[PDB]
């Protein structure tokens, strides 16, 4: 019942929020029913207990990035009682969700055509899934079938469309899909779909350079709590199927002593398959924990690229010449972790993490800076430096320091100027 | 306007209460299977003030544990408000959906693990009787 | 709001008057004579005309006081939710006969409640406004027993009985269950639970339909229950509804015609409309 009603709580209520928003409220979802002595499982992850291995190689190999957060709203895609509303700067999520109901012939549309409305019958009459794009100026004509009123009557499903009537055919389903992650909705069309939230920020950005980082310094951990993370229900499965196996071939074979040595081999096999499902059990834990000092160990690069991400961002500010993507500073990745010169021979996990520090902002640096105004470059630097400054350890914070030194200076402190000395001048005073 | 607000007679149809709430639960979750003769009665945890038992059981634990995540929605999108905005309202259809989606999930996982169950059970016969006939 | 000052060649010939709300006094008197004339039906209250329409008065005084349009948009008042209190007052009393000053300051209370408190927002002051009915009924009643004042529910429905009747909660709630399991049996099967402000507001919508007034405007958060309560009360009392399907390409001359309609089906054939409608509909100010 408790793990039910988290997984129901995330998969309705957390949406349109961030990825630490996410966890904070199942943390705080988790420590209630704790609080309330509610048996739910600890730990859990919603990733595969609301879908198992399965539909996640279908979604990979349907366009879909391996995104946590991108796996949560494949899932609320997948799990959903009001019809989704997407939000994604990127085409990323159309994508998929075209790529995932090709077999169903879903069509493409928006509201600012005039043709909305025929596509979206037509879509109804045949079980015809429709996107519509551009969310921004909601047809109020879409305000029936996102009730699901049904006007059922003579043994059939009927609905109402301004004043035509409609056969309500099964296997229909509307996805709402937007371009601008920053658009205020009425709380009318707020309430009749389930946020869906595809935007990257700071943590999401994090977790993906974790994982990216993970999986490629350190490819045991990966296999870790890969390995972990299947040890829910994906193990279990494959042992019910094994299983399964062993009964359709004793029943095949009717037990006979001379087809012992082919069932003893399947059934021993079977058995170091249950022992090594019981030993990672034994050892959950422990993986679990080094898992943690592994993460903790890479816990400040990541944070690192992600402000350095965002600085990239913002530094459209200064100049309009200074826009960049997020497929900008993934290649930058990418390139400081596989295409490294500095990392040809290194072996050492502490010295690979420092390298990999080191070389991330110089080629940032760089690449910034090769279409960057000359009269900009320092800047950039001090930005980067600042977050190397944040990202050190041993070090203090410097903030009243850096405070003074960007608008601390502009403080009302004129009444006593003296002269003081003859060097002194009445600004330098 | 204020001429419209004056021409007709107003109802404030706020937000739906605590007691509202945990009513809509109560009902909305009757048909599932929530009774747990070992609950442990824990303590704190107030969200409906009129609990109907004082010591609370499992059902009334688990509707009170879905208000409580009612209403961290509710102050979560306060916070959210505060530092900052970019917030949408939540609204009891929230509410609605999240109690549907519980129990249609219930449904199913109960379901999964008794046909998994059942399933284990014909194979400990059906190996109870091929056992039979290795010893015959 | 809304409001254009007019130009100065145009006001030069136009002389204005401020028409203001009229005063204690003036109020006082207007009032006095309509509960003068509405008492006359039952000749056992006329000596209690005087009090009754201060205490009106009274009330509406602070009733003006707070509630300013700072705190709230639809926190205003006028005379005419005095005309609106004689005449819910006068139209309970029209078929009952023989009342005591019992029932007369319980359905005085009981439009105060349904006038002056369920237009507010926050709980203080819901409270305050009862606290101030129930002051008010002392102040000016004193020799009254205090056994209508207290009455917490203090609700009445006329589905029970054969008239405007004082109703127990839980006899009603029986009642509006059952007639609540018909509705959904029949239409809207999606099912709905009753809590307490949903008896409230089917008690209130049911009132506000029954009388011959022209509207009545719902404010509240979305999927609150606004439109599914108005649906059930028009189907208990007979009410045909009526939904504009408003589009993109919707034009006001359409506005017009389902007017029109609504206006035919309603006085042309005597077939009561509750005609229903939200924000997506409203486009223009037109
Ligand atoms: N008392 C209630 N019990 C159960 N469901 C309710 C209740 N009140 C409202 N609802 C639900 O709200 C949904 C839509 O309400 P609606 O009338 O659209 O609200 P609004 O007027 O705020 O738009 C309905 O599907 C209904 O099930």
């Amino acid at each position: 019942a408790g793990d039910c009603l988290l997984s129901a709580a995330f998969i309705a209520y957390a949406g349109y929020f961030d990825q630490q928003m996410r966890q904070n409220l199942f943390t705080t979802w988790s420590h209630h029913l704790q609080q309330a002595n509610i048996q739910f499982r600890t730990d859990i992850a919603r990733t595969e207990y609301l879908s198992n291995a399965d539909e996640r190689l279908r979604w990979q190999a349907s366009s879909l990035p391996a995104d946590d957060l991108c796996t949560e709203n494949a899932i609320m895609l997948k799990r959903f009682n009001r019809y989704p509303l997407i939000i994604d700067p990127s085409g990323q999520a159309t994508e998929f969700i075209m790529n995932e109901y090709k077999d169903r012939k879903i069509t493409r549309t928006s509201f600012l055509d005039d043709a909305f409305r025929k596509n979206l019958e037509s879509a109804l009459r045949f079980g015809n899934p429709l996107l519509v794009q551009d969310v921004e100026s909601y047809d109020p004509v879409l305000n029936p079938v996102l009730n699901r009123e049904v006007r059922r009557t003579g043994g059939r499903v009927l609905i109402t469309l301004g004043d035509q009537d409609i056969d309500l055919s099964p296997s229909f389903v509307i996805f709402l899909s937007t371009r601008d992650p920053t658009v205020e909705f009425p709380p009318d069309l707020c309430s009749r779909v389930t946020f869906v939230n595809f935007t990257v920020t700071r943590s999401s950005l994090q977790s993906q350079c974790l994982n990216e980082v993970l999986k490629a310094e350190r490819p045991d951990v990966d296999e870790k709590r890969s390995d972990l993370l299947k040890l829910q229900g994906e193990f279990q499965l494959r042992l019910r199927q094994l299983e399964k196996s062993l009964l359709q071939a004793l029943n095949e074979v009717k037990g006979r002593i001379l087809d012992d040595d082919t069932i003893i081999t399947t059934l021993e096999n079977l058995k170091r398959e249950a022992a090594e499902v019981t030993r990672k059990v034994e050892e959950t834990d422990i993986v679990m924990q080094e898992v943690e000092t592994v993460s903790q160990q890479y816990l400040p690069l990541s944070t690192a690229c992600s402000s350095i991400y965002f600085t990239m961002e913002s530094l459209k500010q200064i100049h309009f010449l200074y826009q960049y993507s997020l497929q900008f500073f993934l290649d930058i990745y990418h390139n400081v972790l596989y295409e490294n010169p500095n990392l040809k021979g290194v072996t050492d996990h502490t010295q690979r993490l420092s390298i990999i520090t080191k070389d991330l902002f110089q080629v940032a640096f760089n690449r910034v800076a090769r279409g960057m105004l000359h009269q900009d470059h320092i800047t950039f630097a001090m930005l980067l430096a600042r977050i190397k400054l944040k990202g050190t350890v041993g070090e203090p914070t410097y903030d009243a320091e850096f405070q003074h030194f960007l608008r601390g200076n502009e403080i009302v402190l004129s009444a006593g100027s003296t002269p003081r000395i003859q060097g002194l001048t009445v600004e330098q005073a | 306007s204020p001429a419209l607000f004056n021409r007709c007679v107003l109802n404030w149809f706020g937000d739906w209460s605590t007691e509202a709430l945990y009513q809509v639960g109560k009902e909305f979750t009757s048909k599932m299977d929530l009774e747990k003769p070992n609950y442990i009665v824990p303590d704190y945890m107030p969200v409906v003030y009129d609990k109907l038992p004082q010591p609370p059981s499992h059902r009334e634990a688990i509707v009170n544990s879905c208000v409580f995540v009612h209403q961290t929605l509710h102050q979560a999108n306060a916070r959210l408000a505060k530092r900052g905005g970019r917030t949408m309202a939540i609204t009891p259809r929230h509410y609605l959906d999240f109690i549907n989606h519980y129990a249609n999930l219930f449904h199913e996982k109960r379901s999964e693990l008794e046909e998994q169950q059942m399933h284990l059970n014909v194979g400990l016969r059906k190996i109870k009787e091929t056992v039979d006939q290795v010893e015959e | 709001p809304g409001r254009k000052p007019l130009s100065h060649r145009f006001l030069r010939h136009v002389p204005v008057v401020y028409v203001d709300y009229p005063g204690p006094a003036s109020l006082t008197q207007i009032y006095g004579t309509f509960n003068r004339a509405m008492l006359r039906l039952i000749p056992s209250l006329r000596t209690y005309a005087e009090p009754l329409t201060a205490a009106m008065v009274e009330f509406y005084t602070m009733s003006q006081e707070r509630f300013t349009q700072d705190t709230q948009p639809h926190y205003i008042y006028s005379p005419r939710e005095m005309t609106r209190w004689v005449r819910g007052i006068f139209e309970a009393l029209r078929p009952l006969e023989t009342l005591p000053v019992e029932g007369l300051i319980r359905i005085w209370a009981h439009e105060a409640l349904r006038l002056f408190q369920d237009r507010l927002v926050e709980d203080e002051e819901r409270r305050w406004t009862d606290e101030n009915i129930d002051t008010v009924a002392l102040k000016h009643f004193p020799n009254i027993d205090r056994e209508k004042a207290m009455s917490r529910p203090i609700l009445y429905s006329n589905w029970l009985s054969k008239d405007y009747i004082p109703v127990d909660q839980e006899e009603l709630r029986d009642y509006v269950k059952a007639r609540l399991k018909v509705f959904y049996e029949e239409e809207l099967d999606v099912p709905l639970v009753l809590f307490n402000e949903v008896l409230d507001h089917v008690l209130r919508i049911d009132r506000i339909f029954r009388q011959p007034q022209g509207h009545l405007l719902l404010i509240g958060v979305s999927g609150a229950g606004k439109t599914t309560l108005s649906r059930f009360v028009a189907w208990m009392n007979g009410l045909s509804v009526y939904q504009i399907k408003v589009h993109r390409k919707y034009t006001g001359e359409d506005f017009d015609e389902d007017l029109r309609t609504v206006l035919r089906r309603s006085g042309c054939k005597n077939e009561k409309i509750a005609f229903i409608m939200d924000e997506s509909n409203v486009l223009d100010s037109g």
